[PDB]
């Protein structure tokens, strides 16, 4: 278990996050997502150039 | 997004289709839960359409008492849901540990529930499976509706599907009638009773006896309950859907007002 994810470092980071909320609507809600009708179809890799 | 955008911390639990992990999104160091679902298992079980509908519903709701789905992505073998982390974990575990909740904790949960459900209903989303096992808890113990498995967007038509959980079924489902959003009012009343008592109101040795108690509304209050708490429960557990207390009524109920210590989480900014 990496250290960030256990007991105290975790407790501390959670508290920190509760009181300093990030703009999730922008940070995650503006980011593209796969179409729902494509979830079970082909995963194309992030990078393809030559 | 891809899996390499996250540091994986540890497993939080085993779902039916894969695990849920505590994870940290690398670029913002933002702690979230990542729910991993195996595509081949989903297809084998035939749950693709059900999963699509659940994601479509949860991913468009934004309320402090509804577990947020920030985004989602997939790779060759897995679908990944990026969820709000609920640091106090499963509500059902807390209720089991304590046996029953006090009035303050119960009223607080009731106000949060009714607010989340009102948000849902304003969008013509019916939840259809409110129970403790479908609720998680925030950093300050805030209720979070987490499981949308049975939910439906029902703009126009009444529904026929028998759904939910035995102890929580409304009379109209048991009787094979059409149902509407008022199912959630009934389930809220069953939940309030279970919170305070630690057992659901129609608990019985058999499924047919439980059904009989439900459709007769055979409610027997333990003598320890307050008059206010009985008043709220009674007003939600009405045989006739149209007579059930509305969700705004639950929020406004004097027992809720007197006992709730609801706090809204901080928001950006
Ligand atoms: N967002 C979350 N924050 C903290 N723990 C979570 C979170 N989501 C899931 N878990 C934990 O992971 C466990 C399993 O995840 P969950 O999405 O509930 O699957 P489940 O409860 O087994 N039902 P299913 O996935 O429908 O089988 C839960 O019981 C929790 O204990």
């Amino acid at each position: 278990i990496p250290a960030w994810a256990s007991g105290n470092l975790l407790t501390q980071a959670i508290r920190q996050q509760y009181y300093k909320p990030i703009d999730v609507d922008r940070m995650y809600g503006t980011i593209d997502s796969p179409k729902l009708e494509e979830l079970f179809n082909k995963s194309k890799p992030r990078y393809f150039k030559r | 997004f891809t899996i390499d955008d996250f540091d994986i911390g540890r497993p939080l639990g085993k779902g039916k289709f894969g695990n849920v992990y505590l994870a940290r999104e690398k670029q913002n160091k933002f702690i979230m839960a990542l729910k991993v679902l195996f595509k081949s298992q989903l297809e084998k079980e035939g749950v693709e359409h059900q999963l699509r509908r659940e994601i479509e519903i949860q991913s468009h709701l934004r309320h402090p008492n509804i577990l947020r789905m920030y985004n989602y992505f997939h790779d060759r073998k897995r679908i990944y849901l990026m969820l709000e982390f609920a640091p106090r974990g499963e509500l059902y575990k807390e209720l089991q540990k304590h046996g029953r909740f006090d009035e303050q904790r119960s009223a607080t949960f009731m106000e949060e529930l009714a607010d989340a459900l009102h948000y849902c209903h304003e969008r013509k989303v019916i939840h259809r499976d409110i129970k403790p096992e479908n609720l998680l808890m925030g950093y300050k113990g805030e209720l979070k509706i987490a499981d949308f498995g049975w939910s439906v967007h029902a703009p126009s038509l009444r529904r026929r599907t028998m759904c939910g959980t035995l102890d929580y079924l409304p009379p109209e489902m048991i009787e094979g009638k059409t149902h509407d959003e008022k199912v959630d009012l009934w389930c809220a009343g069953v939940l309030c009773y279970e919170f305070l008592v630690g057992m659901p109101p129609f608990d019985s040795p058999s499924h047919t006896e439980t059904h009989r108690r439900i459709v007769n509304v055979d409610l027997k209050f333990p003598p320890f309950l307050s008059d206010g708490s009985k008043d709220l429960i009674s007003k939600l557990l009405r045989y006739h859907p149209p007579q059930r207390l509305p969700l705004k009524g639950v929020m406004e109920h004097p027992w809720v007002k007197a006992n709730s210590r609801r706090v809204l989480p901080p928001v950006y900014q």
